[PDB]
Protein backbone atom coordinates (compact mmCIF):
# COMPACT_ATOMS: atom_id res chain seq x y z
CA UNK A 1 0.00 0.00 0.00
CA UNK A 2 2.88 2.47 0.48
CA UNK A 3 4.16 1.25 -2.73
CA UNK A 4 0.93 1.80 -4.30
CA UNK A 5 0.15 5.58 -3.06
CA UNK A 6 3.94 6.34 -3.77
CA UNK A 7 2.93 5.52 -7.32
CA UNK A 8 -0.38 7.16 -7.52
CA UNK A 9 1.10 10.39 -5.39
CA UNK A 10 4.41 11.56 -6.71
CA UNK A 11 4.52 14.60 -4.15
CA UNK A 12 4.32 12.12 -1.09
CA UNK A 13 8.07 10.99 0.34
CA UNK A 14 9.41 8.28 2.58
CA UNK A 15 8.72 10.76 5.60
CA UNK A 16 4.94 11.06 4.97
CA UNK A 17 4.08 7.13 5.93
CA UNK A 18 3.36 5.96 9.24
CA UNK A 19 1.48 2.82 10.55
CA UNK A 20 -1.88 1.93 11.06
CA UNK A 21 -1.94 -1.00 12.62
CA UNK A 22 -0.57 0.25 15.77
CA UNK A 23 0.17 3.50 17.80
CA UNK A 24 3.24 3.93 16.36
CA UNK A 25 2.19 6.76 13.96
CA UNK A 26 1.80 9.53 17.12
CA UNK A 27 5.64 9.57 17.63
CA UNK A 28 6.64 9.77 13.78
CA UNK A 29 3.60 12.28 13.37
CA UNK A 30 5.35 14.44 16.94
CA UNK A 31 8.88 14.08 15.60
CA UNK A 32 8.46 14.86 12.21
CA UNK A 33 6.42 18.51 12.79
CA UNK A 34 9.01 19.57 15.58
CA UNK A 35 6.18 18.64 17.96
CA UNK A 36 3.59 20.85 17.36
CA UNK A 37 1.32 18.20 15.52
CA UNK A 38 -1.00 18.43 12.88
CA UNK A 39 -3.15 21.03 12.09
CA UNK A 40 -6.55 18.96 10.30
CA UNK A 41 -6.96 15.20 11.37
CA UNK A 42 -9.39 12.38 9.61
CA UNK A 43 -9.58 9.39 11.62
CA UNK A 44 -11.43 6.64 11.02
CA UNK A 45 -10.17 4.27 14.00
CA UNK A 46 -10.79 2.56 16.82
CA UNK A 47 -10.71 3.28 20.30
CA UNK A 48 -7.10 3.29 21.19
CA UNK B 1 20.31 5.64 31.65
CA UNK B 2 17.69 8.18 31.35
CA UNK B 3 16.23 10.09 28.51
CA UNK B 4 13.74 12.79 27.95
CA UNK B 5 11.50 13.63 24.92
CA UNK B 6 9.90 17.18 24.99
CA UNK B 7 8.35 16.17 21.74
CA UNK B 8 7.09 12.91 22.27
CA UNK B 9 6.72 13.71 26.08
CA UNK B 10 8.23 10.82 27.21
CA UNK B 11 10.58 9.64 29.61
CA UNK B 12 12.21 6.26 29.69
CA UNK B 13 15.01 5.22 32.11
CA UNK B 14 15.60 1.03 32.64
CA UNK B 15 12.18 -0.60 32.67
CA UNK B 16 9.92 2.31 33.21
CA UNK B 17 8.65 4.71 30.99
CA UNK B 18 6.18 7.79 31.86
CA UNK B 19 4.06 9.23 28.74
CA UNK B 20 1.81 11.95 29.18
CA UNK B 21 2.97 13.54 32.39
CA UNK B 22 1.02 16.60 33.37
CA UNK B 23 2.26 19.30 36.29
CA UNK B 24 0.53 22.52 37.42
CA UNK B 25 1.86 25.08 39.63
CA UNK B 26 1.79 24.52 43.48
CA UNK B 27 0.73 27.80 45.19
CA UNK B 28 4.08 28.26 46.62
CA UNK B 29 2.54 29.83 49.96
CA UNK B 30 4.47 27.97 52.67
CA UNK B 31 3.96 29.46 56.19
CA UNK B 32 6.20 30.00 58.77
CA UNK B 33 8.24 32.11 56.69
CA UNK B 34 11.60 33.84 57.46
CA UNK B 35 11.77 37.02 59.38
CA UNK B 36 15.14 38.93 58.59
CA UNK B 37 16.45 41.65 61.26
CA UNK B 38 16.69 44.32 59.13
CA UNK B 39 19.14 47.00 60.61
CA UNK B 40 21.48 49.91 59.91
CA UNK B 41 24.69 51.10 60.25
CA UNK B 42 25.60 54.92 61.16
CA UNK B 43 28.13 56.31 62.93
CA UNK B 44 27.06 57.78 66.67
CA UNK B 45 28.97 60.05 68.80
CA UNK B 46 28.85 59.92 72.02
CA UNK B 47 27.36 63.32 73.85
CA UNK B 48 23.89 64.16 71.38
CA UNK B 49 22.11 67.18 72.27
Amino acid sequence: KRAYLQARFPQLDSTSFANSRDTSFEQHVLWHTGGKGVDLVLNSLAEE
Amino acid sequence: DVVVSRWLRVTVAGGVHISGLHTESAPRRQQEQQVPILEKFCFTPHTEE
